[PDB]
């Protein structure tokens, strides 16, 4: 019934920035509003409730506000223990309850161009009926970055399938990974196999290829 | 049937500033992505600065890290790029893209002539 | 023209004769309804009587101004003419910072939310001598046109101007920009907590409607969650009759517990429409009545009293505000533009209708307390029932 | 001390039907109403379900009505959730949270302690090891300077895998991506790592792939063709 909206859905800091993430509710949603803070693989935890109420061992560097059916998170100095996805959530009936999409708050980094790398199948892969073919992505920033599995010069969709890692602890970089399955006499039907990668740190797109 | 203009150039010595300018025609600057180039004798096409939307931050490359700044006006549809402590290596044609797509993948498809910075 | 400003000159004295005694005489009754009672007066009402004595102060100086303006020179000397011109740059900074600090204290009052006052009396008197001291030591009667007028003339550089700059904005600019900014920020929010007490109570009647005419558990569900909403925003709303009270007085407490009742008996309907049960649904919302007409509405309407006399109260010193800001405007405004600048007719006809103009208001505020003031009127009754015997 | 703990998490097939017990400590359940919340891989905190066993109250999401079923009792303070007739959007990570009751303050901290979680995995497929092979880096790729090599870990079913690279003697720049679901039902994985081009000779780069649940240990190699 009611939605909510999370605007900031990705937000990149660094340590001592002042972070701010807008909610917004679909009716009006009375100062029943929470927040939480959930880092990967783990249980959410309540930051915010009632809208601008600070949770016990919550630091007061998070605070909330209320502006109608506009909600507000700010963090005001950015430690970097609290680099975690934010969820809010309208609690204005027990079988009401809508969450919002999230947003994860990542490290601010300078941009670093992905380096590419593509690896041809192997002889096992093609004695067994199956050729996948993966484009590398190294160590690149922000993490917006699109792979197209132009096949024999041909735009493909459908079978492509990539995974992206998280953030590097040491350098804060993401990397990339987009395999491509075919079966083997869809492999042998063409010999050359490119992949086209843009990225905002890219002022052209890099096409690393191959010939069987 | 969209294309770039700028302004902004000439000859700073060392530790000096500049800014320049970036206007849009034929296009709304508001839910995209504006971005900087350089392009230097010897190393050509190199990421200076990236300018998202409203809220959704500002990237710099590593060389220009700090003594850079990019700002955005959404009303005017140009952007700007204040140079500041510029050494002598910063001597290039400052080129203006736009991100074709709005989920910032980098798909620079418009872009501008240039501003033919020189320092010493 | 000679004949057009010999018509003003005789326009002037008897309009001057008629406001010194009108303003005199409402002035007194102020000052002897202030004084007469201690246990009513507000902290407001301290700078409100403050500017009441300044015109008392103004008020004995317009029979000088009359036999001046009779006889068509300043037949006084130029002490004299320094002593008026102050008096009269003395009211009107003490009226623009009693104004300003009456701007404040609402302000406090409304938007974040006494044996000390003399002192804040003392401080504002001596500020509106101490923006007046250039109108004391610039205007000296000397002649022009063959007759002596009180006038002020900047002549014989860097010291002078620049004082006059700088009390000139401190005392103008700085205040008025401060009075507007508190104004509107007061009239926003009285205006919108009459807004939130209403819409919040909109709802929980219009919706009531949909409830008995849904045939369905699907719009009792819906009207049920915007009632939840608007008792949830309504609990949080305060009074400014507990504006100024505590937060855990026992006075709200019995307010909130009402709708801790109500909220409850929404549950208790929601808890019945999502079980598909429709006439149970509606037979839970009529105790919603019930609790409305015992614990809500003799809030909403002690509310909605309060409020209103809040907003009575706040129209009256904006009133007071804007008639001081529409006489002595623009009075102020000529006297400026003579300074800065150093047919003719208009010019000479612009300056004695302001002239009378920001002369009249020792007159127009005891005007005001006697047609929309809500104090002064009740108790000017008082004291004429306590001598009428 | 007062906590939330999951259990019954598991392995089930579409159209089966398993029962998540959430247990709790330091508190009782009549006091406190308890919700179902569940987090898919890679979405969202979704509401599904609750329960308030004060009274009996049992709502639920409209993706899980009729399916679903929550239960609790207070002899043994704990909650439950029976799932019936399951499809592949029901996996997810299933986290239980007390919610208090209104009126007053514990209604206000929604969801203010919660379980840890388990995992609920709903698919037709069967355990399989997995198929470990190399990503064999080209000469002409990257010559003289830096290059990129790694093992691609595909069609293994149960998702934790290990991999690691010189029986943990290398930690340098690798890369291990997260697993993907293929259209099959079975799960893929890439570990790639880096390495100077200079080192492509006369170095051993071991790639260790550990699979539990069907205990396979394929040491594959990696070399350059
Ligand atoms: C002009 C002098 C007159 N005062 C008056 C107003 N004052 C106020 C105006 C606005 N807000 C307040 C206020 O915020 N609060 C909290 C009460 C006032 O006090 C009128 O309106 C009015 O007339 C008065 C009163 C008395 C006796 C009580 C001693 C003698 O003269
Ligand atoms: O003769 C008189 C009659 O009372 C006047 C009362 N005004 C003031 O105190 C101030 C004021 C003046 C103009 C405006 Cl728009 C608003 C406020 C604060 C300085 C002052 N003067 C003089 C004329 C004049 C003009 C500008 C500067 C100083 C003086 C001295
Ligand atoms: C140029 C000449 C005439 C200026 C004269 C200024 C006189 C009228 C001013 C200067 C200081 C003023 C006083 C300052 C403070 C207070 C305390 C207050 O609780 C009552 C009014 C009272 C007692 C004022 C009365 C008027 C006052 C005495």
């Amino acid at each position: 019934d009611i939605q909510m909206t999370q605007s900031p859905s990705s937000l990149s800091a660094s340590v001592g920035d002042r972070v701010t993430i807008t909610c917004r509710a679909s009716q009006s949603v009375s100062s029943a509003v929470a927040w939480y803070q959930q880092k990967p693989g783990k249980a959410p935890k309540l930051l915010i409730y009632s809208a601008s109420s600070l949770y016990s061992g919550v630091p007061s560097r998070f605070s909330g506000s209320r502006s109608g059916t506009d909600f507000t998170l700010t963090i005001s100095s950015l430690q970097p223990e609290d680099f975690a996805t934010y969820y809010c959530q309208q609690y204005l009936y027990y079988s009401l309850v809508t969450f919002g999409q999230g947003t994860k708050v990542e490290i601010k980094r300078t941009v670093a161009a992905p380096s590419v790398f593509i690896f041809p199948p192997s002889d096992s892969q093609l004695k067994s009926g199956t050729a996948s073919v993966v484009c590398l992505l190294n160590n690149f920033y922000p993490r917006e970055a699109k792979v197209q599995w132009k096949v024999d010069n041909a735009l493909q969709s459908g079978n492509s399938q990539e995974s992206v890692t998280e953030q590097d602890s040491k350098d804060s970089t993401y990397s990339l990974s987009s395999t491509l399955t075919l079966s083997k006499a869809d492999y042998e039907k063409h010999k050359v196999y490119a992949c086209e990668v843009t990225h905002q740190g890219l002022s052209s797109p890099v096409t690393k290829s191959f010939n069987r | 049937q969209v294309q770039l203009q700028e302004s902004g150039g000439g000859l700073v010595q060392p530790g000096g500033s500049l800014r320049l300018s970036c206007a849009a025609s034929g296009r709304t600057i508001s839910r995209y992505a504006m971005s900087w180039f350089r392009q230097a004798p010897g190393k050509e096409r190199e990421f200076v600065a990236v300018a998202r939307r409203s809220g959704d931050g500002a990237f710099y490359a590593d060389s220009v890290q700090g003594r850079f700044t990019v700002s955005r006006d959404d009303a005017k549809n140009t952007v700007y790029l204040q140079m500041n402590s510029l050494k002598p290596e910063d001597t290039a044609v400052y080129y203006c893209a736009i991100d074709s797509d709005t989920f910032y993948s980098g798909s620079y498809d418009y872009w501008g002539q240039g501003t033919q910075v020189t320092v010493s | 023209l000679q004949e057009v400003r010999q018509f003003s000159r005789a326009f002037v004295p008897i309009a001057y004769s008629l406001i010194c005694v009108f303003g005199l005489l409402g002035n007194i009754l102020v000052v002897i309804t202030f004084a007469f009672y201690k246990k009513a007066r507000s902290m407001t009402d301290v700078y409100l009587a403050n500017m009441a004595i300044a015109d008392i102060l103004f008020a004995l100086t317009l029979p000088f101004w009359a036999v001046s303006h009779a006889t068509g020179a300043w037949v006084f000397s130029n002490a004299t003419c320094k002593l008026l011109k102050g008096i009269y740059a003395i009211n009107f900074n003490c009226g623009m910072w009693l104004l300003t600090c009456i701007a404040m204290d609402r302000y406090i009052a409304i938007v974040q939310a006494l044996p000390r006052s003399k002192i804040i009396c003392l401080v504002v008197w001596g500020l509106s001598v101490i923006i007046s001291s250039s109108t004391f030591v610039f205007n000296q009667k000397y002649n022009t046109q063959g007759s002596d007028v009180c006038e002020p003339k900047y002549q014989t550089i860097r010291w002078k101007l620049l004082m006059l700059g700088l009390e000139l904005l401190f005392g103008f600019f700085i205040p008025l920009m401060f009075m507007i900014f508190c104004y509107t920020a007061i009239v926003k929010t009285l205006r919108r907590q009459l807004a939130d007490l209403e819409d919040n109570w909109e709802t929980l009647n219009d919706n009531l409607k949909v409830i008995e005419k849904a045939d369905n558990a699907a719009q009792v569900k819906d009207a049920l969650t915007k009632m939840r909403a608007a008792a949830l925003d309504a609990q949080k709303a305060t009074p400014p009759k507990l504006e100024d009270k505590s937060p855990d007085s026992p006075e709200m407490k019995d307010f909130r517990h009402g709708f801790d009742i109500l909220v409850g008996q929404i549950d208790d309907a929601l808890k019945l429409a999502n079980e598909g049960k429709v006439k149970e649904a509606q037979a839970a919302a009529e105790q919603l009545k019930t609790t409305r007409n015992a614990y809500i509405q003799k809030y909403l309407e002690r509310a909605r009293s309060t409020l209103q006399k809040e907003v009575k109260a706040i129209r009256v010193i904006i009133a007071v505000v804007l008639v001081f800001l529409a006489c002595q405007i623009p009075h102020n405004m000529v006297l400026l533009v003579t300074a800065a600048n150093l047919s003719e007719k208009l010019i000479a006809y612009t300056k004695t209708v302001t002239e009378v103009l920001a002369f009249l208001h020792c007159c127009l505020n005891p005007v005001l307390y006697a047609f929309i003031g809500q104090k002064f009127r009740n108790y000017f009754l008082k004291i004429l029932k306590d001598l009428w015997c | 001390e007062v906590q939330l703990v999951e259990s019954g998490g598991g392995l089930v097939q579409p159209g089966g039907s398993l029962r998540l017990s959430c247990a709790a400590s330091g508190f009782n359940v009549v006091d406190f109403s308890l919700h179902w919340v569940r987090q898919a891989p890679g979405k969202g905190l979704e509401w599904v379900a609750y329960i308030s066993s004060s009274s009996g109250s049992t709502s639920y999401a409209d993706s899980v009505k009729g399916r679903f079923t929550i239960s609790a009792d207070t002899s043994k303070n704990t909650a439950y959730l029976q799932m019936n007739s399951l499809r592949a959007e029901d996996t997810a990570v299933y986290y239980c949270a007390r919610w208090g009751y209104w009126p007053g303050e514990p209604w206000w901290k929604a969801f203010d302690y919660w379980g840890q979680g388990t995992l609920v995995t709903v698919s037709s497929a069967s355990t399989k090891g997995p198929s470990v092979f190399p990503l064999a880096p080209s000469s002409k790729s990257t010559s003289g300077g830096t290059a990129a090599l790694g093992c691609l870990v595909k069609d293994y079913f149960p998702e934790p895998v290990t991999v690691s690279w010189n029986s943990g003697a290398l930690t340098s720049g690798v890369h291990t991506f997260p697993a993907v679901l293929q259209s099959s039902g079975l799960y893929s994985l890439s570990s790639v790592v880096t390495v100077p081009s200079s080192s492509l000779g006369t170095q051993t780069y071991i790639c260790n792939v550990n699979h539990k649940p069907s205990n396979t240990k394929v040491d594959k190699k990696v070399e350059p063709k």
